[PDB]
């Protein structure tokens, strides 16, 4: 929001976990302590489009995002163009 | 996988969740894999990794639908023969209306078993059997319960080659992987073989049989169970034992004759079912190529050799990968296959190759859109295979830079165009029609597209039609009337219960019904073309090949990203298709009834099943429920309580299962699930429910139970409509 | 363009990439290493070659030109590397930045991950009513 | 020379689409179609207006008076203007709202010729407001105008056959 | 002042249906009896209740926009 679909979790360990999903997920960013200790829920996202590829893999245990940002830019769906 | 490879046990594999990839069916139970399992059940990109089994399995569980339609056939030539009106039917055919099947008379059953010829009780057909069976150059009852212990013969055996194949050690890769000589083989000897061997048993025997039935007799009365060996006396009547001739050749001499064949075209007056004895000669003309053609050969070579500039560098190197692949090999077929039967569907109608067809109506149309469902059914299938080549089949990239590397190259382009093509047809191809209502409704005649308002001049002839009846004097020998008796030109006198084939005129409300085709036809592969190309990869989703041809929809992304992949373009080009036929049969009949179809008398003043109402309007679309669906159907909704009451009785539900297709097609799917736990819940506090993790559809099975319902709905409602109004006036 | 000519990543034809939204407005193009000639996939539907120079396609947009990698990443090779172009100039450094390869650890840069309060019973709805005091712009 | 040109994919670089083949640039076509505002802007949009407008013009005539709603008129007023005199006018403004997606407000007067042109990075736009106003203002002149010399030509007429 | 002299079944009226696209039936049913150009009479019902509380003459009757209107703004 306006691009805000929420994967987080608690481990944000990714070995065997999940990677998939266009630039947008510029993570591992190690909070001071959760296990394999990498974190949060994202990086800068003003860069990529709608997928929830984002889950698909990798918890999220709540929901997983989708398409949730309607301010929503060009770049930010293929077609402007 | 696991238990217990390999070398150790015979010991089958009975007991132990699961199978088919690989944290599969997980120990932790769904319901989900009970759909899969069924679907997807054939597939390859598990079983393994190395094409060798697969053809090992394709070339046996093929095998089983042989045997299948052996022990189908079977129950038809029995059943067409103990239960029996065929007996009955051949010495008083134009009079009979013939059964097969009959019911038992358990609870309300009996209505559906309704007075049907000679002297029985039973439920009609309209499945020509009691019609190539007209053959039997011998009749009986019995007989054709050995024709048909034949059939169970191959089977069993033509069942235990499968057996004889997978399951026993199997070939492998060479044998089909060496292709050279498959086609040579096949279209020579068997395409010839048969056709060569029909000849023989198409003259020998049914010819004769037929030649002195068409005027009366009692069977055995003619046609004993041998008299048809070294005696060739009786084919005395019907032309010589050679008499001086030797082998043909040319030392020959007619000062009166030119053996049996003397080619006819037209229909026997008695039995227009096209004349026999041209049906040997040109099956004899056929095997000789197949005879003579299969003889190619040894591969590339031939395809390996002609380019050009724009043409294809590719063409030559067509695919290594043409003797692997398959679904490729198999989707290049349903193509011709399925566009191969319904070419069948005109030929049949305006061209009879059995006797007792045309005056028997409702017994070639039944076929002419039975024959009409596959010639498409088997086509939109001749795409998604295709798809599934387009997306995987082989191995890496090995096949390069070539004809496809081509076309797609453009891919942008080739449906870029095609599209516009149908918006131009569609506003010339539909609203075409629309024009008359809102202006015949508006009402000013003078100005609509009648077949006579907007200029055309009560004549259509002038165009090709008028060149074919008409062309036995080219480079043509002859043979009185044409190839084709609905053809413009001469002739009438066609046959002496009802009627059977005539010109069939033409202009407009034949002209646009034509157009519709084309832009029903068109859109129609526009969306399986743009479909099946756009496979792989896109400026909506290049990362799009990366599961498999189908998967749901990417993601709510993109703006939409939901249809896309190609499973369902294959989803969304059968639903149309399912018009594409299901116009043009509501074509075929609305013509072939509106004009052809109705009936002679004295001064045959012809009296079609409608006087042409057609005319004037069909051209209204409205016409089309004031002229079909609310005149014709009248037959359905009066059907109860008689005999055939089946389709009526029918004609609701499947007018209801259509109508529940929607729910399927029309509807989200965490929806059936925020449903499917108030449920679980209700369930768990009496203690009944969570054991194998009940779950809603799988997003596209969803869509499998949509289209697959709105077709077998939306198509039996008329397989109804029609049976139903041509049993009973037509 | 030709009187120069500077090219690197081999195709011929196409009606796939590139057109008329990529001058107008932004660019984006991807770059990289490899051994020897060895022939591709291709974003846009097509396929063709390699050996090197810069080894610099340009691309419609950026996730046309990193799925150099969903395959492009798997036929060797660490070095991929894609930017973004303008019709003049920079901010927005794409691929350039901080160390790389999503998956690693020098700094933090954006993200968060918790709006307000976290994932924690939000049965609680919308609160206040949008209202220029306090603090939901974030 | 060559197998097709110096053999190309556009211009040059094949990135780009287009995807140069015949029907897409044969000097055979290209030519037939650059006097006019395909590569290159002549004179100003001003006079191509009119050859556009009138050239368009002439046409919708028999579309509608010989399609006419009750059709092959014995009206004196028909054969030609009638109403049709109405779509150069539905779309002689159906235009001046498009250039109103072109403002870019100036005065240079450029139809005459200095240094070879190019207009250089002639693509995008580069015709403002005040061009597309005097072509859309040839069209209403060249439409309305373009309509009688169909009209007023008599009708001298091949038939069917 | 037809249709308050006795309300027979036979087609009341709302308005005068007046398309360019119309043929000359115009002059068939659609066209109604008592009025010139064609029309398609009252399927709601203030016709019977314009009527039904009184309100009637037609020289007594014209009022209507007037008032409702002189007040819906
Ligand atoms: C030569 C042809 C033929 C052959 C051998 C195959 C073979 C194959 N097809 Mg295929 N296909 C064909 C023609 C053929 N197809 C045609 C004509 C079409 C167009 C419709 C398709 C459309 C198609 C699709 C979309 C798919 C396949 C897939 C497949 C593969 C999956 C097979 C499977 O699990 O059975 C599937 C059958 C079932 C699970 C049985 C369910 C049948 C239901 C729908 C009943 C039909 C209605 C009927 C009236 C019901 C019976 C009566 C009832 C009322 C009592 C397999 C390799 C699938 C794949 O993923 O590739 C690997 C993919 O799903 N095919
Ligand atoms: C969505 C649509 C909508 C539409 C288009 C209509 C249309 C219609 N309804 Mg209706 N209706 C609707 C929703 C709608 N209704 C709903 C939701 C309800 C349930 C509440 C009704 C209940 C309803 C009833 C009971 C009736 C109609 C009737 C009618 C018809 C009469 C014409 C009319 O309404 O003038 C509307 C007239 C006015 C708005 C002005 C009168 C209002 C008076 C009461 C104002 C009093 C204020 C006054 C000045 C205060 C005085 C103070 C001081 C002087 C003391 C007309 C067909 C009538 C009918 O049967 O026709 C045959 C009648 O039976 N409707
Ligand atoms: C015309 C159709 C037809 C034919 C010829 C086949 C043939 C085959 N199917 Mg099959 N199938 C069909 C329709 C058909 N199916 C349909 C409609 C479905 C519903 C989805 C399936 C679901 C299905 C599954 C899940 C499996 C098969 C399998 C098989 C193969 C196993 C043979 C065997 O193990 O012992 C033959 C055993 C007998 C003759 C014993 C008697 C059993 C009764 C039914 C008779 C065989 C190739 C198995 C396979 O993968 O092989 C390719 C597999 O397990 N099928
Ligand atoms: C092609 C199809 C197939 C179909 C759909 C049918 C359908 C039918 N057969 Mg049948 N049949 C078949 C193949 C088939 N048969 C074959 C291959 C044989 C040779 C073994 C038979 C031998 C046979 C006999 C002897 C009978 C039937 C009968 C029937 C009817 C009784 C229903 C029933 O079987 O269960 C309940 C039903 C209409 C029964 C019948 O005709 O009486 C009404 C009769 O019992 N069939
Ligand atoms: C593929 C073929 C089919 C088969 C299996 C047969 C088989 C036979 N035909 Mg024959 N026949 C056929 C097609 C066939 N015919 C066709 C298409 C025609 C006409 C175009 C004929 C015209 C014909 C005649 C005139 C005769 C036969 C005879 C025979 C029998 C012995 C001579 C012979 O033809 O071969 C075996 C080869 C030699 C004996 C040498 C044998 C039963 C003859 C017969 O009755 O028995 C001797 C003789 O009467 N046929
Ligand atoms: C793309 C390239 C190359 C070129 C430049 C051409 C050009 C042509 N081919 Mg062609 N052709 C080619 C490769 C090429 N071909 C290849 C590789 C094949 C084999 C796949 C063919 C098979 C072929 C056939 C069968 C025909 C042509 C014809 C033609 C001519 C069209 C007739 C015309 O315009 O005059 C007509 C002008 C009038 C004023 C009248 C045109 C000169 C046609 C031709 O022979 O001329 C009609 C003929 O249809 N070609
Ligand atoms: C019969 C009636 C009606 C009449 C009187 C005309 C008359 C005319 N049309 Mg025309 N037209 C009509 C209906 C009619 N049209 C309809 C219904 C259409 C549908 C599109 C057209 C489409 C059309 C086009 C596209 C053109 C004309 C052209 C012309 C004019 C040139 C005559 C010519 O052949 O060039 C003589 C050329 C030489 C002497 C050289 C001519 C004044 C133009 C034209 O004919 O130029 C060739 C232009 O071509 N018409
Ligand atoms: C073995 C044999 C044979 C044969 C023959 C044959 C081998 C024949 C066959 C034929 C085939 C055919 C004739 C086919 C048929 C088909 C069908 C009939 C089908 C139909 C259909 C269709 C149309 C489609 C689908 C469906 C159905 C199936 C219905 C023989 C051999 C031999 C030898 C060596 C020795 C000497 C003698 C001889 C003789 C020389
Ligand atoms: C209600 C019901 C039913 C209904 C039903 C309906 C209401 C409908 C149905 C339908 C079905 C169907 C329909 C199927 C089928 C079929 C067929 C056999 C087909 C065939 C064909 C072909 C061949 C192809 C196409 C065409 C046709 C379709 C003809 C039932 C109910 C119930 C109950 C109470 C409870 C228990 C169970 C029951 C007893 C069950
Ligand atoms: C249905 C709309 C009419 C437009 C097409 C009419 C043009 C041709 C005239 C009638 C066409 C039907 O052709 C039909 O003509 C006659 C009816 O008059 C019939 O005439 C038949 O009956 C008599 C019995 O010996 C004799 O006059 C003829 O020898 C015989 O051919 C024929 O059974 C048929 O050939
Ligand atoms: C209605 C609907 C459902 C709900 C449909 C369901 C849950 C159908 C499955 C019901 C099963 C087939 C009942 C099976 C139970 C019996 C087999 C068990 C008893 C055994 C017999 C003896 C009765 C979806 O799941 C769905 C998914 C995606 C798109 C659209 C829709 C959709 O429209
Ligand atoms: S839950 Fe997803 S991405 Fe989140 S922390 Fe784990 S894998 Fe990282
Ligand atoms: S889930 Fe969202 S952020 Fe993540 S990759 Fe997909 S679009 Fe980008």
């Amino acid at each position: 929001m306006s691009h805000s679909v929420k994967i987080y979790d608690t481990c944000i360990g990714c070995t065997q976990c999940v990677r998939a999903c266009p630039t947008d997920v510029l993570e591992m960013i190690p909070w001071g302590g959760c296990k394999a200790k990498q974190i949060a829920s994202a990086p800068r996202t003003e860069d990529c489009v709608g997928c929830k590829r984002c889950e698909s893999a990798c918890p999220t245990d709540f929901l997983s995002v989708r398409v949730y940002l309607w301010h929503e830019t060009t770049r930010s769906m293929g077609l402007a163009y | 996988l696991v238990d217990r490879d390999p070398i150790k046990t015979s010991f089958e594999q009975w007991a132990k969740p699961g199978h088919f990839s690989r944290t599969i069916a997980k120990g932790p139970d769904t319901t989900t894999w009970i759909w899969n399992l069924h679907a997807d059940a054939h597939d390859f990109d598990s079983h393994t990794s190395d094409l060798e089994e697969i053809s090992r399995k394709v070339f046996s569980a093929h095998f089983g639908q042989l045997s299948i339609i052996f022990l189908w056939l079977s129950g038809m030539y029995f059943h067409g023969a103990r239960f029996s009106n065929y007996e009955a039917w051949l010495n008083d055919p134009t009079h009979i209306g013939p059964s097969a099947q009959v019911v038992w008379p358990i609870v309300g059953q009996e209505i559906l078993n309704g007075d049907v010829g000679g002297g029985f009780r039973g439920i009609q057909i309209t499945s020509g059997f009691f019609q190539i069976w007209r053959a039997s150059g011998i009749t009986s009852e019995l007989q054709l319960y050995c024709t048909a212990i034949g059939a169970l013969v191959f089977a069993g055996l033509m069942l235990f080659a499968g057996w004889f194949h997978y399951h026993k050690a199997a070939p492998k890769l060479a044998w089909f992987q060496d292709v050279e000589s498959m086609l040579n083989h096949h279209l020579a000897g068997l395409l010839g073989l048969g056709s060569l061997s029909w000849a023989r048993h198409q003259v020998h025997v049914s010819l004769p049989i037929n030649q002195f039935l068409n005027a009366g007799v009692d069977p055995k009365e003619i046609p004993l169970p041998h008299e048809f060996i070294l005696n060739r006396d009786l084919l005395a009547q019907l032309y010589p034992s050679f008499a001086e001739g030797a082998t043909p050749f040319f030392t020959l001499n007619w000062s009166k004759y030119a053996d049996f064949l003397t080619f006819r075209g037209g229909l026997d007056p008695l039995t227009g079912g096209l004349w026999l004895t041209d049906i040997a000669h040109h099956h004899l003309a056929i095997a000789i190529l197949f005879l003579i053609a299969g003889h190619m050969y040894r591969i590339k070579d031939i395809l390996e050799a002609h380019k050009g500039p724009f043409t294809g560098q590719g063409h030559k190197g067509l695919y290594e990968i043409l003797t692997t692949s398959w679904h490729a090999q198999l989707s290049i077929n349903l193509a011709m296959l399925g566009s191969l039967t319904i070419v069948v569907a005109q030929h049949m109608y305006s061209m009879p190759p059995y006797p007792y067809l045309a005056t028997d109506y409702a017994t070639q149309l039944s076929l002419f859109t039975h024959h009409m469902w596959i010639g498409g059914f088997l086509i939109v299938g001749a795409a998604a295979h295709a798809a599934i080549f387009m997306v995987r089949d082989y191995d890496p990239t090995t096949r390069y830079n070539d004809l496809l590397d081509r076309v797609l190259r453009h891919r942008d382009a080739i449906i870029s165009h095609l599209n516009w093509v149908c918006i131009f047809l569609g506003f010339h191809s539909f609203g075409l029609y629309i024009h008359n209502d809102t202006m015949s409704a508006l009402g000013r005649p003078q100005d609509m597209f009648s077949d006579t308002a907007i200029q055309l001049q009560p004549v259509f002839a002038q165009w090709i039609q008028n060149t074919h009846a008409l062309a036995p004097g080219t480079t043509a020998p002859g043979a009185t009337a044409s190839t084709s008796l609905t053809w413009g030109g001469g002739d009438l006198v066609a046959v002496g219960n009802k009627v059977a084939l005539l010109p069939i005129p033409l202009g407009t409300a034949d002209f646009l019904v034509h157009h519709i085709h084309a832009f029903t036809i068109h859109v129609t592969v526009l969306i399986l073309l743009k479909g099946v190309l756009f496979a792989r990869s896109s400026r909506l989703i290049p990362d799009k090949a990366n599961l498999g041809f189908r998967f749901p929809c990417d993601g709510p992304g993109r703006g939409g990203t939901c249809q896309v992949s190609a499973w369902d373009h294959v989803f969304l080009g059968l639903f149309w298709m399912y018009n594409s036929i299901s116009v043009v049969i509501f074509h075929f009949s609305w013509k072939m009834q509106s004009d052809v179809w109705g009936t002679i008398n004295d001064q045959g003043v012809v009296t079609h099943i409608t006087a042409g109402n057609f005319a004037q309007s069909s051209i209204t679309i409205n016409g089309w429920l004031r002229d079909f669906l609310w005149a014709q159907a009248s037959q359905v909704i009066q059907s109860y309580g008689s005999s055939l009451s089946a389709y009526g009785l029918f004609f609701l539900g499947a007018h209801f299962v259509w109508a529940f297709s929607l729910m399927f097609l029309f509807s989200g799917r965490g929806y059936w699930q925020e449903l499917i736990e108030s449920i679980v819940w209700a369930h768990n506090k009496l203690k009944v429910a969570p054991a194998t993790q009940p779950r809603a559809l799988s997003i596209v099975q969803g869509r499998a139970v949509g289209v697959t319902h709105y077709l077998l709905g939306g198509i039996a409602t008329t397989w109804a409509f029609f049976l139903a109004r041509i049993i009973a006036v037509g | 363009e030709l009187d120069p000519n500077t090219p690197s990543p081999i195709f011929a034809g196409s009606t796939g990439g590139l057109l008329r939204k990529a001058q107008v407005e932004e660019f984006y193009v991807i770059t990289w290493e490899s051994p020897k000639e060895q022939i591709f996939e291709m974003p846009t539907g097509g396929a063709a070659i390699m050996r090197e120079g810069p080894n610099l396609l340009k691309l419609a947009r950026k996730e046309q030109c990193l799925a150099l990698g969903t395959r492009l990443r798997s036929k060797y090779k660490i070095k991929y590397q894609f930017y973004r172009v303008f019709p003049s100039g920079e901010v927005q450094y794409l691929h350039p930045k901080d160390g790389v390869y999503p998956e690693k650890v020098n700094p933090g840069r954006q993200g968060v991950g918790l709006n307000m309060r976290s994932i924690g019973k939000n049965v609680s709805p919308i609160e206040v009513k949008f209202t220029g005091k306090q603090p939901y712009d974030l | 020379k060559p197998t097709y040109q110096v053999i190309q994919p556009l211009n040059g670089d094949p990135f780009i689409g287009g995807l140069e083949t015949p029907v897409t640039s044969s000097p055979l076509i290209a030519w037939y179609l650059s006097n006019l505002p395909a590569y290159r802007t002549a004179v100003n949009p001003l006079l191509r207006g009119v050859e556009v407008g009138l050239a368009h013009g002439f046409l919708l005539v028999g579309p509608f008076v010989k399609a006419g709603p009750l059709r092959n008129t014995e009206y004196a007023g028909a054969a030609g203007s009638l109403a049709a005199a109405g779509l150069v006018v539905i779309l002689s403004m159906c235009l001046t709202m498009y250039g109103i997606a072109s403002f870019k407000e100036g005065e240079p007067s450029i139809a005459p010729a200095l240094t070879l042109t190019g207009r250089k990075k002639q693509p995008d736009q580069l015709q403002s407001a005040d061009g597309w106003a005097k072509f859309t203002g040839g069209f209403f002149f060249g439409g309305v105008s373009g309509v009688t010399w169909a009209c007023f030509l008599m009708y001298v007429l091949d038939l069917p056959y | 002042e037809a249709w308050v002299q006795d309300p027979f079944h036979v087609r009341p009226i709302a308005h005068a249906i007046w398309d360019p696209h119309f043929g000359q039936p115009a002059v068939e049913a659609f066209t109604r009896g008592g009025a010139l150009g064609p029309v398609n009479n009252a399927y709601s019902g203030v016709y019977q209740w314009w009527y039904t509380i009184g309100l009637r003459t037609n020289e007594d009757l014209y009022t209507g926009a007037i008032f409702l209107l002189f007040l819906s703004f």
